[PDB]
């Protein structure tokens, strides 16, 4: 007896949930949270105006390496000491 | 339909009481932000997921320092509700070169940069 | 008991910052210093990278101001030449 | 301490009796106490394979 | 001789004989055996903490299963202790 | 059969190897010790993160139980250590709760103290002298 | 007069900080037995597990034999600790 | 502000009162007085130390066997110093740290006895009817020390 | 698997490190050849390392045997009685070194699951816990309920 129709959780007949004092403070908690950082949030430091370029330079200098090294992408280098030491297998004593 | 929520400005406009609460002076605002992720970005839109990468939060409970400057206060605003923001403190100042290998962000959120681990 | 810790100032983990985990967790007994650990290593390093960024970006918002400062000061001696 | 191996083993796992008195007592409150004692959950060396439990005797 | 037991390594015979001559040789008062604690007297798995009293002072006491068994392992501890080869004594220096 | 396989012999004996202390069939036929060999590594791996937790668990209780020998509470001995500052872990104090009973009696008693001391705190509320355990080291 | 435990069983703890309160000592010196608190010392397979469980407080099933396949398994040279 | 004595008049725990803090400091300075005297006098036998090595509490005594499971680039044989010492205990007492005792107070040294890799360990991963089946052996480097002794000095 | 594989207590020789530290390791027989690719790296370990090796440990006596060898190696003999046979085939002489250096600082006791990472012959200092540790005594060891 005490059957939920159909399955719990999805359907218009669900498994009633409960929230208990745990949640609710868990809750509350993230909400405290969340309210130290709406007032963290609502005093900026400089204006729009005032940072507008302030970062270009270096926004730029980073695009710049980036460019460099996506342009950069080229085989590597081969050496005869490589090909030569292939040799080296059919070392053996005397 | 789901969308992107806009925040309303009143919610950032500090009261005197907020002020007394959290201690911190409307005029002369700290500069950087201490922002740790919190929440995990699953479950969570796509563009929550986009500004947290774009944040560089994607490890939890991993300190980030941050500008205190619109653009970024826009940011940490639609990605609010996943992360921690604390104002970086500066007790002895900046680091400079000769102690920038002796710093350590303590857990009030202040850079201590001298740190030798002895008692007081 | 992490919240009495953050309380207190130290880290929420005793496995955090502090001179449980950052001290040299041996040393020779003749007293010679052990090379440095692994995990202090990579620790200092990222602490030392973290300054770096306190540093750069305080200075950046420090220029970015002092720019803006030097702009509406050539807006305003300009407008006062060009009336005079 | 200084015991021979044989009986320190024995009196660390020896199986002692308590006595529970129930007069005016909630029955659940005594389960709680007698459970305890049977699995051996108030002994420090507790183990689940350790059979450490102890005589409880309910008057 | 680390990890081993005094008379693991010495086998001795009627400890309570010889704690008797040796508490005879130091003037102290022959020892008197006393049941100082006891659990499941009447079952198949019983516990007897025995304790001998000199003097009306503790000198050691041993647990066994029956009370001559304790009183046995009780004469062994007090010649441990009384030897200075406790359990707890101070390490060998290497 | 220009190429043919002729290790199998001990392609099936490194699984069997590993089945050969298992129940009925499965300890003799490959098709089945595969199988039965999978499912155990599988095991295997998966029982390391429950070997952590059962070890804290054990833990717990055996720390439970002797502080409740002592009258506390394993909250209350876990919390006031904290508050004292001793970081010794649930290992430790259960290893000190089996073989070093007075060293336990020693740690349970610091921990009421502490206990004790904020209560007092609480009680009077103020700027009243901190308890002397209650004092905490500074570090730097 | 305050103790924070009982000091009737076991050690009698009596703790301590050095001066500069960097560290706690603890000196719990054991607690012997008194003398007044001590007693002078006195002076079929069917019924078999029936008997043997009233006996050891156990049920009848640890009592029955196992089988040649449990025997065998069992490690009769186990690793020794101690 | 009186209340009649009832059931739920006062706490149900008893009234504790601390000690007052000058008496009690000079008890404190008493008892450790005493203490170092027990150590000056070398009233004590074993000593076993609660010290956190690698990134775990160990619980040693001389003579005592620790696994430590990693590589500690140290040639076998070579003596080292334990410096995070958080418990130092005796049979009459017990010395603790906030959260470390200090290098004055304990030292305890161990020997780097033997240098091994641990017996291989399956990483298994197996998801079922998705074709997903992964096999890793990971042997650990590992390092047995013996603690040699544990030694505490006059400094409380 | 920990129950398919047996298993062992940790433990030293013979109190390895009470008195003096003994290196258990007492022989090192290479097998090596001087043709064949696969003991190319140890024919470089015998001209460049095996003597370093033998002066830096000179307690450990080293065999080095230039036979016909399709798979070259390395069979390690410790004081305990423990043979520890190792292929170096087609090894580098890194590899080989490593090897054979963990082959030194390693013990002649079986590579086993250990059952603890500790190993202590007197756990107890101030008495293993008893039930009746804890535990007040009463008037005369009156058990509870007793008369007189
Ligand atoms: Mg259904």
């Amino acid at each position: 007896r005490g059957r939920i129709p159909g399955r719990q959780w999805i359907g218009k007949h669900r498994r009633p949930r409960f929230v208990s004092l745990r949640a609710k403070q868990n809750m509350i908690r993230r909400l405290e949270i969340e309210a130290e950082n709406h007032y963290w949030l609502s005093m900026p430091y400089m204006t729009r105006e005032q940072e507008r370029g302030h970062a270009a330079v270096r926004r730029r200098e980073a695009f710049e390496a980036i460019k460099a090294a996506a342009t950069s992408k080229f085989p590597p280098h081969r050496f005869i000491a490589d090909q030569l030491d292939h040799l080296n297998v059919t070392k053996k004593w005397s | 339909k789901f969308t992107r929520s806009r925040i309303p400005e009143k919610v950032f406009q500090a009261s005197p009481e907020d002020h007394e609460k959290y201690g911190g002076d409307p005029q002369n605002p700290h500069k950087l932000h201490i922002v740790t992720r919190i929440k995990s970005t699953r479950r969570r839109p796509y563009w929550e997921k986009d500004i947290i990468k774009m944040l560089g939060l994607e490890k939890a409970h991993t300190p980030q320092v941050h500008k205190n400057i619109p653009s970024v206060n826009a940011k940490l605003k639609v990605v609010k509700h996943l992360i921690r923001i604390k104002p970086l403190k500066l007790p002895q100042g900046l680091p400079a070169e000769e102690n920038m290998s002796n710093t350590c962000l303590k857990s009030t959120g202040e850079l201590v940069v001298q740190w030798h681990l002895k008692p007081v | 008991g992490g919240q009495w810790r953050l309380q207190q100032g130290l880290a929420a983990n005793p496995s955090g910052y502090g001179p449980l985990t950052e001290l040299p967790d041996w040393s020779y007994a003749d007293g010679r210093p052990a090379p440095p650990m692994k995990g202090q290593l990579r620790r200092k390093a990222e602490r030392e990278t973290f300054a770096r960024r306190v540093v750069l970006l305080s200075q950046e918002m420090d220029a970015g101001l002092q720019a803006w400062q030097l702009r509406q000061q050539k807006l305003q001696e300009e407008q006062r030449k060009q009336e005079n | 301490s200084s015991f021979s191996r044989a009986p320190q083993q024995w009196a660390t796992f020896a199986r002692i009796w308590y006595l529970l008195d129930g007069k005016m007592q909630p029955p659940g409150k005594l389960a709680a106490m007698a459970s305890i004692r049977l699995q051996g959950l108030h002994k420090p060396v507790y183990h689940a394979l350790s059979d450490c439990g102890d005589h409880v005797v309910i008057m | 001789m680390t990890g081993k037991e005094l008379f693991e390594m010495w086998k001795i015979i009627n400890p309570m004989g010889l704690l008797v001559e040796e508490l005879k040789k130091r003037n102290v008062s022959a020892p008197e055996s006393r049941l100082t604690r006891q659990s499941g007297g009447t079952t198949a798995l019983p516990l007897y903490f025995v304790g001998l009293y000199c003097d009306k002072k503790l000198i050691a006491e041993g647990p066994g299963e029956t009370v001559l068994v304790a009183e046995e392992e009780a004469a062994r501890v007090a010649l441990r202790k009384l030897y200075g080869f406790t359990e707890n004594r101070r390490p060998w220096n290497y | 059969l220009r190429n043919r396989v002729t290790d199998r012999y001990f392609r099936i004996q490194e699984v069997l190897k590993h089945a050969r202390h298992f129940r009925g069939r499965k300890n003799r036929c490959y098709r089945l010790a595969v199988r039965t060999v999978i499912r155990a590594f599988v095991k295997c791996t998966k029982a390391r993160y429950l070997k952590k937790k059962n070890m804290r668990t054990l833990w717990i209780n055996r720390i439970t139980a002797a502080s409740q020998e002592h009258g506390l509470k394993y909250p209350a001995l876990i919390g006031n250590l904290v508050k004292c500052q001793v970081e010794l872990n649930r290992k430790v104090l259960a290893d000190l709760a089996i073989y070093e009973p007075k060293t336990f009696k020693s740690l349970a008693a610091l921990a009421s103290r502490r206990r004790h001391e904020g209560f007092a705190a609480a009680l009077g509320d103020g700027k009243e002298p901190e308890g002397i355990f209650s004092r905490v080291v500074q570090y730097h | 007069t305050y103790s924070p435990l009982p000091d009737d069983y076991n050690c009698n703890v009596e703790l301590a900080l050095t001066s500069d309160g960097r560290t706690i000592v603890c000196y719990h010196p054991s607690v012997d037995i008194p003398y007044e608190h001590t007693k002078p010392i006195p002076r079929e397979e069917g019924p078999m597990i029936e008997q043997l469980s009233k006996m050891f407080f156990t049920t009848k099933h640890r009592w029955y034999p196992h089988g040649r396949y449990h025997r065998c398994r069992k490690n009769l040279n186990p690793p020794k600790d101690r | 502000g009186y209340v009649p004595k009832t059931s739920l008049s006062s706490p149900p725990w008893p009234e504790v009162v601390l000690p007052d803090p000058v008496e009690e400091t000079r008890h404190h300075a008493e008892v450790v007085k005493k203490v170092n005297e027990m150590i000056v006098t070398g009233q004590y036998g074993r000593l076993f130390a609660v010290v956190h090595f690698a990134s775990r509490q160990w619980k040693v005594t001389s003579e005592d066997l620790i696994l430590i499971g990693n590589e500690l680039d140290l040639a076998c044989g070579e003596r080292i110093r334990l410096e995070k010492v958080l418990l130092v205990g005796a049979d009459n007492f017990t010395l603790l740290g906030k959260p470390l005792l200090g290098k004055d107070l304990v030292r305890v040294e161990a020997t780097v006895i033997e240098k091994t890799e641990s017996w291989p360990r399956i990483i298994m991963r197996f998801r079922k009817r998705k074709n997903f089946k992964k096999k890793r052996i990971v042997t650990t480097p590992q390092t047995v020390l013996r603690i040699n002794s544990i030694e505490i000095a006059p400094c409380l | 698997t920990a129950r398919g594989t047996p298993s062992r207590f940790l433990a030293s020789v013979l109190h390895n490190g009470l008195g003096r530290y003994v290196q258990q390791l007492q022989r090192l027989s290479f097998s090596v050849s001087r043709d064949g690719a696969s003991s190319r790296g140890a024919r470089e370990f015998v001209e460049r390392e095996v003597i370093d090796f033998a002066r830096r440990n000179p307690g450990v006596v080293i065999y080095v045997n230039s036979r016909p060898c399709c798979v070259p190696r390395v069979v390690a003999e410790y004081l305990n009685g423990a043979v520890r046979e190792e292929s170096i085939h087609c090894k580098s002489v890194e590899e080989i070194s490593t090897l054979v250096q963990k082959l030194a600082d390693q013990s002649g006791l079986d590579v086993i699951r250990i059952r603890k990472p500790f190993h202590t012959d007197n756990p107890s200092i101030q008495g293993q816990w008893h039930p009746f540790t804890n535990k007040p005594t009463t008037f005369r060891g009156l058990r509870p309920r007793e008369v007189q």
